[PDB]
């Protein structure tokens, strides 16, 4: 699978000695595409509908893990494309994000940790993988630090999370439902949920946007994919309260944001609250896979849209986060009308307007929670969707205003690869529903 | 035979340009047990001996070092007379390239950097200082590094005048293309002003350095110089420094800093505010932006200024490179009437080259032939008129993107 | 210019334009489809274009400087209005504010709303001062902030320093100064009538002189004939090369426009009204001097278009009487056929 | 069954190329060979999906028959 | 429309007046510091001047001496004089939506500095940018980009880290001229402003005389 690919890539980069830090990224991208093709062929030829255990009894490989691996393939190919190919061949976008060999090594380590989280069958492998991912996130954030308080807060958050994980490991080693519940909240706290999210939204706000596009997506996918695959907290009141509170905070608290990346972090919190409701349910593989795939596509699409929008502003706050406030996108329809159309498609998918993928994901979640006797959380989900739609429509309203300003550097060659990838994501969001019956049948036969 | 007789004979042989005979006499006097000591004749004797030995092309450096080592005990404090200090220095520097041996030659006289500096005076012994100066300012870009060392050398044994600072910044920034050495020279000026008692650095130096950094897009130097200027209380920032900072940040394609420099320039009174150099920089910033170029051109009378030939040339380049060929041709035609400036060969060449269309090129050719026949004929004699045009966009590309590429190609071709 | 004219033009513009994202998309796609049909029609036939660059470069200069663009052309076909704009590039085909905003007809003197067509009355009611003319003047006005100048005085630093002069709004007014479709025959084929006073009013009124670009098309009168098979009759046809020739001349000299506007300024100073006055005096509306100046401007525009005419290979010199307003008086509207005005021209008249 | 899947996938590829051109502020039809390449790639993806879905339907019929 | 949520979100402003000497209660906002705390002989005084013509302003004046005090002997460089806004108790300012700093001053030949205290790893770190006086004796607005201040520790340039621009505590003007003699600075206000749009015209006060295309209102 990808585990071998990641370790081979780490070995290659560790002893590469290449002067350019983007040629190695492009080689990594080509390798990832080739390994995706090879692994898909291998799975559909010799690994369909099987659950293998590799090494000892620590790493599991099943259909769920394979599909999460494909999702990581797709996201990682997109992110490597963003890293390798400068969107414009100008100084601004070159200084916007400059990868370094340490950064590639750290990203590969983080991806390996997330994969081990997904493929974990034993609590030892779990412990190791989560600590590896947390250390990778802390180091990646510490590489780019423009403030002292932010660095201290990130360090304290990582230390507290590690201490909590160590305490959970010691408690489970001493030995039952209480231990599993404590582990569940310990894992859930690391992706950002209502009573402890503030630090993660702060870190996302104070991070380079081309780092934020990664660090806001992979941990959620990994943790929620491990949690869903290993059903240990079902019909839990604690998870119910946490999910309801996370939805309420992400929706109502998202209305109070004027910074674009704070708003995106709160949207991610709300979307995690949506998926965290699926932990209360039986037979939640298809719904969770659908929602995580569509959410990953929408997250990548909106982050690419914001990155594209950087070229149409007459000033830059700082080289790492050129756009900070939402009003910097006022009248963006008069600079690139189709970029605003794509952003409208993405936000309407986030709201859950048919026939976009977000609507189908939310409908799957809602049907699952209704057909098993949960009615209050259905109303909670609907109200949260409306309140989130409020600030999504705010972003639209700001971005479709009137702007008469003349822009310096109006023309330059937009990267063909990045624009094509963004268009592909938008078209996926727009017309993936035509493949819904095929997806359902494929999941019924192969993944079950 | 006394040592004085040997010295007289050696001096007489030297006066006949017979260096080998003088060396033979010296070695024979050593073989005969002659005693050499501090006496008036002897210093001149071996000084002329060393001068004439250094005057031989076939003489090796090792033999010179051996002779100097042999002579050193005779001389008091190991200090040969200044005539030898000039002639041997000239031989080592002008005729050969050995900076280490010459460095050790001074170190023999003065082996301590901070101690016993006993700084000399240029008027007393100008020959050695002139020789060192010529050696420093005669090296090319290949020998530039060594020159830098020699520059520091000149500051460790002599008190250079302040004009050498200006002309050394100019030499390192322009001639040998070592702009880092120019920045280090400026930093040395600042260090000597703040630590020692020396005259302060001038805003002219930093303006010149900013100009040279813009000439080669030296981003590191631009950032370091900006940081130095921000906290430097010995000199201020006038319009010239602001103009050159804005040019430097235009060269490195920075939005915020160019806008900051223009904001600083725009708030000064127009007497000491923006000038035609500011207009040049601001027109070169808006190369491919015709709207802000047009707003810049209309603002020249707003600041109490009148366009110059460079202003017109850059304005016409900006007009042609954005597709407005007819507008640029009309401006060129009416330039003499409205402004009183006669279009020159540079202006006509810029209009012709940047007009990437066969029909419009023919039109400008006809205008030039009818109006300035001899100038157009001169432009036909060399290779100033290029024939690059937009290719047929079989890729169905919009004219703006297809035209910016042509403008960049013409910029590269006319750069040199 | 005068305040009342601009106010009435703005009122009629607001009546015929909502400036809303809903109406804008409808107008955009309507104009784009019409332009696409005209473009396909043009490639279906044989057409020779000489000077398209002049119209394209004078439109971008006008929008760049905020002057406004004016176009003068001959009226030989009923459907020559949209068809001729099929030669324009796609940027000027689907962008409605980068497109024409007029139909013409130059007054009487003596899906159209989404097609950017304003109404002009061609009958003997009113005169050269109609709400359509006020609208044309208003669209030729960039702002109400700058003073009236005979020559283009730059103003983009005081207003529109970072803005656009005509932001998402057209400045391209295109008249048909003849007023009616002219379909003369051999030997005086392609000749025009006298240009009317409305185009002169659009030349003089705006506070910023436009960039007038003459045009001439010959051949569309052989397609959209006023009478059926009018040019195919025996003895009425000599050339069988059904070739459409479109010629776009150089923008006219700004010195002549500045001189005409200076005459307008002197006429304004003849009365006590200022350059920017609240209302137009009746003397300037119906007066000998204003009428003479308007006739002179119209004659100059007609002379420019006639000079452009000779570039068409199959043409003959025009009789000196054809340019005189008096020559086309006492014209008949009843024959409905091959008409023989004063035995000098043969026309395909169809009322 | 191949015709509809391939046609829809090719349409999706055409849409992706058109949107890529339009978000770059480039006219439709820019690099027309790109339309062909995008359509062919998406059609191949749709063909793979169709084969896998055919295997899915074949397996489903077996359980329903029994 | 943004509707009601426009009042629920944090308010946004295009400027923030840091120090305003126009009001007659300005001493309570700002505090002065000379070298007498180190034993130096340079004095610092501050006062509000309200002329009949023109807006009221504040006078930051004194006698910047550079004599080593004969009490402790362990001071070496013993000349400086500064004034800064009172210590920040919100616990800090927020400049993240701001780009420039505007100082309306009427300076002299003396050599002034703009000092900013924000969240730094060292409590003695200071962001400094020299106050460039261009027309001494006449009122002028000095605009200093906020990203052009340099980080120093007791006058020594340190490793360059960007200003936090979200935890700014105090701002003020200091005097490290290292020159004897009296000094007097007249200050109207110090504000933090956003990025100004491009202008291609001198300020209205510094306007050249010619015909105006604009119509007189
Ligand atoms: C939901 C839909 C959201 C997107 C809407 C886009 C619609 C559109 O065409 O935009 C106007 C847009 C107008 O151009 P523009 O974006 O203003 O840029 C003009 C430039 O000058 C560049 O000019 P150009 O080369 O792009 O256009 C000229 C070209 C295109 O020529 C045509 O448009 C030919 C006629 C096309 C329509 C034919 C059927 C009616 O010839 O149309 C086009 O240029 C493309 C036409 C074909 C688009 C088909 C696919 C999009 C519509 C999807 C329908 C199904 C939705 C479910
Ligand atoms: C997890 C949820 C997701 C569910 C799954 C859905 C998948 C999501 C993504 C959808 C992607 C599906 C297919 C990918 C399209 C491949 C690229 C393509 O056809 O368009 C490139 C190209 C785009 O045109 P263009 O960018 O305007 O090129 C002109 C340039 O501007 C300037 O001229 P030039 O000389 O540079 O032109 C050469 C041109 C490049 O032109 C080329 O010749 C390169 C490629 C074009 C043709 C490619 C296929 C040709 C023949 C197809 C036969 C089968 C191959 C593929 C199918 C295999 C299926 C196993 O270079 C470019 O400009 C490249 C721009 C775009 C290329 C790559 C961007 C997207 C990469 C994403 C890869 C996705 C891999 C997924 C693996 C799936 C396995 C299960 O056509
Ligand atoms: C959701 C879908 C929405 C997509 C909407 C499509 C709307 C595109 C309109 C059709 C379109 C692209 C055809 C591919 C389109 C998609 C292909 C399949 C997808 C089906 C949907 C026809 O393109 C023609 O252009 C030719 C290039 O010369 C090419 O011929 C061959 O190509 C190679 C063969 O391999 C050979 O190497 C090459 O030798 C051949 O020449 C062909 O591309 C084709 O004949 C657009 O082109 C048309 O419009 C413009 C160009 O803006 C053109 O005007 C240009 O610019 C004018 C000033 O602006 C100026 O007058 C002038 O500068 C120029 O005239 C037109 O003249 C016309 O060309
Ligand atoms: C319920 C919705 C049903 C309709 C959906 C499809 C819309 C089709 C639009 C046709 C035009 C087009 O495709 O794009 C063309 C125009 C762009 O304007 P332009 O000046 O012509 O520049 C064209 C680009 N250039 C200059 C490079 C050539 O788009 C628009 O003006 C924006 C979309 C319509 C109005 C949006 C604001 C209000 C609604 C916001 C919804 C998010």
């Amino acid at each position: 699978m990808l585990i071998l690919a990641i370790i081979s890539l780490i070995t290659f980069v560790s002893m590469s000695k290449l002067s350019d830090n983007r040629a190695i990224i492009r080689l990594i991208n080509i390798y990832l595409i080739l390994v995706l093709v090879l692994d898909s062929f291998l799975y559909l030829l010799f690994l369909n509908n099987q659950t293998y255990t590799v090494m000892g009894e620590l790493l599991i490989f099943n259909s769920f893990t394979f599909y999460i691996d494909m999702l990581i393939y797709f996201i990682m190919i997109v992110i490597s494309s963003l890293y390798g190919y400068n969107l414009y061949n100008n100084n601004l976008y070159k200084t916007l994000f400059e990868p370094k060999k340490e950064l590639i090594i750290l990203f590969l380590i983080n991806i390996l940790g997330a994969l081990l989280i997904v493929h974990s069958n034993d609590f030892i492998t779990l412990f190791v993988a989560i600590e590896l991912q947390s250390y990778s996130i802390y180091l990646i954030t510490a590489i780019y630090n423009s403030s002292y308080k932010a660095s201290k807060a990130s360090m304290l958050y990582f230390f507290m999370g590690g201490i909590l994980s160590i305490l959970i490991a010691y408690s489970i080693n001493t030995y039952l439902n209480l231990i599993l519940i404590a582990l569940s909240l310990g894992l859930l706290f690391k992706i950002g949920i209502a009573p402890l999210h503030k630090w993660l939204i702060s870190i996302y706000e104070n991070t380079p946007i081309l780092i934020t596009i990664y660090i806001s997506l992979i941990p959620k996918i990994s943790i929620l994919s491990y949690l869903v695959l290993s059903n240990i907290s079902i019909n839990s009141l604690v998870i119910s309260i946490l999910a309801i509170l996370t939805l309420l905070v992400g929706s109502v608290g998202g209305l109070l944001q004027i910074k674009i990346k704070r708003l995106l972090a709160f949207s991610g919190l709300t979307n995690a609250g949506y998926m965290m409701l699926l932990l209360l349910l039986n037979n939640n593989e298809f719904s969770y896979l659908y929602y995580i795939t569509q959410y990953s596509i929408s997250h990548l699409a909106i982050f690419m849209i914001i990155i594209f929008s950087i070229y149409y502003i007459n000033y830059i706050n700082n080289q790492y986060n050129p756009i900070i406030y939402v009003n910097q996108l006022k009248g963006l329809i008069h600079d690139n009308a189709y970029l605003v159309l794509s952003m409208a498609i993405v936000v309407f998918s986030f709201i859950g307007i048919p026939p976009l993928l977000g609507f189908f994901g939310k409908l799957n979640i809602l049907m699952s929670i209704l057909n098993n006797g949960y009615y209050f959380i259905s109303i909670v989900l609907i109200v949260a969707s409306l309140i989130s739609a409020l600030y999504y429509l705010y972003l639209l309203n700001v971005s479709i205003q009137d702007k008469n300003n003349i822009l310096i550097n109006s023309n330059e060659t937009v990267s063909s690869v990045l624009s094509y990838i963004l268009s592909s994501l938008i078209i996926l969001i727009t017309f993936g529903f035509i493949y819904n019956s095929l997806i359902i049948d494929i999941f019924n036969v192969y993944f079950n | 035979k006394d040592t004085s007789i040997f010295a007289i004979e050696m001096d007489k042989a030297l006066k006949n340009h017979d260096t080998l005979e003088a060396l033979s006499i010296f070695y024979e006097s050593f073989e005969q047990g002659a005693q050499w000591e501090n006496k008036r004749l002897h210093m001149e004797a071996m000084t002329e001996l060393l001068i004439q030995y250094a005057g031989l092309n076939d003489t090796s450096v090792a033999d010179i070092l051996q002779l100097v080592q042999r002579i050193e005990p005779i001389c008091a404090q190991g200090r040969i007379p200044y005539s030898a200090e000039t002639a041997i220095a000239q031989n080592v520097l002008q005729r050969h390239s050995d900076t280490a041996n010459f460095y050790t030659f001074m170190n023999r006289q003065y082996g301590n950097t901070a101690d016993k500096v006993t700084k000399q005076d240029p008027q007393i012994r100008p020959h050695t200082y002139q020789v060192i100066h010529d050696y420093i300012y005669s090296c090319e870009s290949e020998r530039a590094d060594l020159a830098w060392e020699m520059y520091g050398l000149l500051h460790k044994f002599y008190v250079v005048p302040f004009a050498d600072y200006y002309k050394a910044i100019k030499f390192f920034a322009q001639d040998v293309k070592r702009q880092d050495y120019a920045l280090l020279t400026f930093q040395q000026i600042r260090k000597n002003h703040d630590l020692h008692g020396q005259p302060a650095a001038t805003s002219e130096m930093v303006a010149f350095l900013f100009h040279e950094f813009a000439k080669t897009k030296y981003k590191r130097g631009i950032k370091r110089l900006h940081e130095v200027v921000a906290l430097e209380t010995s000199f201020d920032v006038n319009r010239d420094v602001l103009n050159e900072m804005m040019a430097a940040y235009v060269s490195v394609e920075d939005l915020n800093r160019v806008q900051d420099c223009w904001a600083q320039l725009q708030q000064l009174p127009p007497s000491i505010g923006a000038n035609n150099r500011s207009v040049d920089v601001l027109l070169s910033y808006f190369k491919d932006n015709i709207h802000y170029t047009e707003r810049t051109w209309q603002g020249i009378p707003e600041f109490g200024l009148l366009p110059t030939l460079e202003n017109y040339e850059q304005y016409l380049i900006n007009n042609c490179r954005t597709g407005n060929y007819r507008r640029a041709l009309e401006i060129t035609k009416n330039m003499e009437i409205d402004s009183g400036l006669k279009p020159t060969a540079k202006i006509i060449a810029a209009v012709y080259n940047y007009t990437f269309t066969e029909q419009r090129k023919l039109e400008v050719e006809q205008w030039a032939e009818k109006a300035h026949p001899e100038m157009w004929l001169e432009l036909k004699e060399g290779d100033k008129l290029k024939s690059l045009c937009l290719p047929a966009n079989s890729d169905n590309d919009n004219v703006e993107s297809l035209l910016k590429q042509a403008s960049a190609d013409m910029d590269e071709e006319m750069s040199g | 210019s005068f305040r009342n004219v601009s106010l009435r033009g703005s009122q009629l513009l607001g009546k015929l334009d909502s400036r809303g994202w809903g109406w804008y998309v409808a107008k955009k796609w309507n104009i784009g489809l019409v332009y696409t049909m005209c473009k396909v029609f043009l490639r279906c036939k044989k057409v020779d274009i000489k000077g398209l660059d002049n119209l394209l470069e004078a439109h971008r200069q006008a929008r760049l400087e905020g002057r406004g663009l004016l176009t003068v052309m001959n009226h030989t076909s009923v459907l020559d209005d949209p068809v001729v704009w099929g030669m324009l590039p796609n940027d000027n085909g689907w962008i409605p504010y980068l497109m024409r905003w007029a139909t013409g007809a130059k007054d009487i003197c003596y899906f159209f709303g989404a097609g950017q067509v304003l109404p002009i009355t061609r009958f003997g009611i009113g005169g050269p001062f109609q709400p359509g003319m006020d609208m044309c003047v208003r669209l030729l006005n960039p702002n109400n902030k700058i003073k009236y100048s005979a020559k283009y005085t730059p103003y983009l630093v005081h207003t529109n320093a970072t803005s656009y002069p005509f932001w998402r709004e057209s400045n391209w007014v295109h008249f048909f100064p003849e007023g009616y479709v002219h379909q003369a025959l051999e030997p005086h084929e392609g000749t025009m009538r006298y240009f009317r006073w409305g185009t002169s009013r659009a030349v003089l009124e705006p506070v910023t002189p436009p960039i007038i670009v003459p045009m001439f098309s010959h051949g569309l009168q052989k397609v959209f004939q006023e009478i059926p098979k009018g040019y195919e009759m025996e003895g009425n046809n000599t050339n069988k090369d059904r070739t459409i020739s479109i010629r776009i001349g150089e923008p006219i000299s700004e010195t002549t426009v500045a001189g005409f506007r200076n005459e307008w300024i002197n006429l304004c100073h003849k009365e006590n009204v200022g350059l920017n006055a609240e209302t137009m005096p009746d003397v300037l509306k119906n007066g000998q001097e204003a009428k003479d100046l308007r006739s002179k401007v119209a004659a100059y525009l007609r002379e420019e278009v006639e000079k452009l005419r000779l570039t068409v290979p199959n043409m003959n010199p025009e009789l000196p009487e054809f340019k005189e307003p008096e020559f086309w008086s006492d014209i008949d509207k009843v024959h409905k056929g091959v008409y023989n005005h004063r035995g000098k021209v043969r026309m395909l008249r169809n009322p | 069954a191949l015709f509809t899947s391939l046609v829809g996938a090719s349409g999706l590829g055409f849409a992706t190329k058109f949107l890529s051109n339009k978000i770059r502020l480039k006219p439709a039809g820019y690099y027309p060979l790109g339309y062909v390449f995008s359509g062919v790639a998406w059609a191949g993806l749709g063909l793979v999906l169709h084969n896998v879905h055919q295997h899915s339907l074949e397996v489903l019929e077996k359980k329903k028959t029994a | 429309m943004s509707a009601n949520p426009a009042i629920v979100r944090p308010t946004e402003t295009t400027e923030q007046v840091l120090v305003n000497f126009t009001k007659p209660n300005s001493l309570e906002t700002v505090l002065t510091k000379c070298d007498e705390e180190l034993g130096g002989y340079s004095t610092v005084n501050l006062a509000l001047e309200r002329p009949t013509t023109g807006k009221p302003y504040g006078r930051f004046f004194g006698n910047l001496s550079l004599d080593l005090p004969k009490d402790n002997k362990m001071v070496t460089r013993s000349g400086f004089a500064m004034f800064r806004t009172l210590d920040q108790p919100t616990n800090a300012w927020n400049w993240e939506q701001y780009r420039h700093l505007e100082l309306r001053v009427r300076g002299d030949r003396r050599k002034y500095f703009v000092n900013v205290q924000s969240a730094t790893p060292l409590a003695s770190d200071l962001y400094q940018h020299r106050l460039f006086i261009q027309t001494p004796g006449e009122w002028e607005t000095v605009v200093i980009p906020i990203d052009d201040f340099i980080l120093t520790n007791k006058g020594v340039v340190q490793e360059q880290m960007a200003m936090d621009t979200a935890n700014v505590y105090t701002v003020g003007i200091g005097l490290i001229d290292r020159q004897y003699g009296p000094y007097n600075l007249d200050i109207e206000y110090i504000k933090a402003v956003a990025h100004p749009p491009l202008e291609f015209k001198p300020k209205k006060e510094y306007e050249v005389e010619k015909e105006t295309i604009l119509l007189t209102p």
